[PDB]
């Protein structure tokens, strides 16, 4: 069996004509996508703007909007360079729906478990690090990442940000070990951060959740 | 030596907008556009490409690297919601398979 080498000029067949097809990634456009990406998932994307809150309702903020398996829906939201402490905070933002959808007053009810991340607030570039792991995660759901999670959530506030990662469930185990994967993309270090809260407590908003580092 | 012109120029035109981008004018470029393989199915050729990145997830069918994802950002800079109902709606998914 042999390897990557390509010692020879017969494997390859230097020679084309009108070959079909041609596929165009928003990367090598820049301005013509020719090709749509999906995906094997499903994935809403909800971004509340907490402010009327006052007498309006959760579900009278929420914004609910890109629910695809793509790429280019939800990354456009992202162009609003919001981040964790580049928007308005007091802000949420959910997409998920492999396995549930209605959000944490439901989706709970599907993950089971609620991984939440506090920051006392930096600006730097750690919204790259809490997305690599949540695109990745709907992005990404087939195996390794989102084996079987449910979705992720993100609550901005004044204290700075804290996002939400939802887990199918799995047990609970396999989560703090995932959370601690999450706890380095808060770029902390040592200092634990990390919040648990158990859906049983999530829609009912019981007290004495799981954990907060 | 030279008989006529040894410079000849071949589409060249790349001068779009003054650099940006609008959710119409992307969304408006599915419109017509052509579909997909998957992503390692299709090997982006502008400085990146996604061979085996999240291949490597097991299972892959639709597995988008972390970083590839992050390109997209680059390029989608376009605050989309209304356009998206038009063209996401439009999305289309290819499974993975040909050989067997
Ligand atoms: C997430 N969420 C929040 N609310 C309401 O807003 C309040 C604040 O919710 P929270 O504890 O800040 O939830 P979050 O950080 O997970 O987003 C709660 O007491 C709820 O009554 C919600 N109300 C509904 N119906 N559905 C939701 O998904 C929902
Ligand atoms: S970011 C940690 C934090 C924020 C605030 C609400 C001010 N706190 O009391 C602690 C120190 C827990
Ligand atoms: S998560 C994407 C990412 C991580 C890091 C190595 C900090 N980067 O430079 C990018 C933004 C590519
Ligand atoms: S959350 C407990 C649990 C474990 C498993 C067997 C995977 N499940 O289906 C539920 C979600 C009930
Ligand atoms: S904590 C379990 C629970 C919460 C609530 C949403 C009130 N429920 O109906 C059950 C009893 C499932």
């Amino acid at each position: 069996m042999s390897v990557e080498e390509v010692s020879k000029k017969f494997e390859e067949n230097v020679s084309v004509d009108d070959t079909t097809a041609t596929p165009k990634t928003v990367l090598s456009d820049s301005a013509h996508f020719d090709v749509k990406h999906p995906l094997n998932t499903k994935w809403t994307l909800w971004y509340t703007k907490p402010a009327v809150d006052k007498s309006e309702s959760w579900s009278d903020l929420l914004r609910p909007v890109t629910s695809f398996q793509t790429v280019e829906e939800f990354w456009a939201i992202i162009q609003n360079i919001p981040e964790p402490h580049e928007l308005p905070l007091k802000s949420d933002y959910h997409v998920f729906r492999n396995d549930v959808r209605p959000e944490w007053e439901d989706e709970a009810n599907a993950k089971g478990g609620k991984w939440s991340f506090q920051l006392c607030g930096k600006g730097a570039d750690i919204d790259e690090l809490w997305l690599c792991t949540l695109l990745a995660v709907i992005g990404e759901t087939i195996d390794e990442d989102d084996s079987q999670i449910n979705g992720v959530v993100l609550s901005i506030r004044k204290g700075g940000n804290k996002f939400a990662l939802w887990t199918k469930c799995e047990d609970k185990e396999p989560l703090l070990r995932i959370g601690g994967k999450f706890k380095q993309v808060l770029k902390l270090t040592d200092d634990g951060h990390l919040e648990f809260f158990p859906h049983c407590s999530a829609n009912g908003r019981h007290p004495q959740p799981s954990i907060t580092l | 030596g030279s008989i006529g012109l040894e410079a000849e120029i071949e589409t060249t035109t790349d001068e779009t907008d003054d650099g940006t981008n609008t959710v119409s004018h992307i969304l408006n470029v599915l419109k017509d556009a052509t579909p997909i393989e998957d992503v390692f199915s299709f090997n982006y050729p502008e400085g990146i490409e996604g061979p085996d990145i999240k291949y490597k997830k097991e299972h892959v069918k639709y597995t988008y690297g972390p970083t590839f994802l992050l390109q997209f950002k680059d390029k989608l800079n376009v605050k989309a919601d209304a356009e998206w109902v038009q063209s996401t709606a439009s999305k289309i998914v290819i499974p993975p398979g040909m050989g067997r």
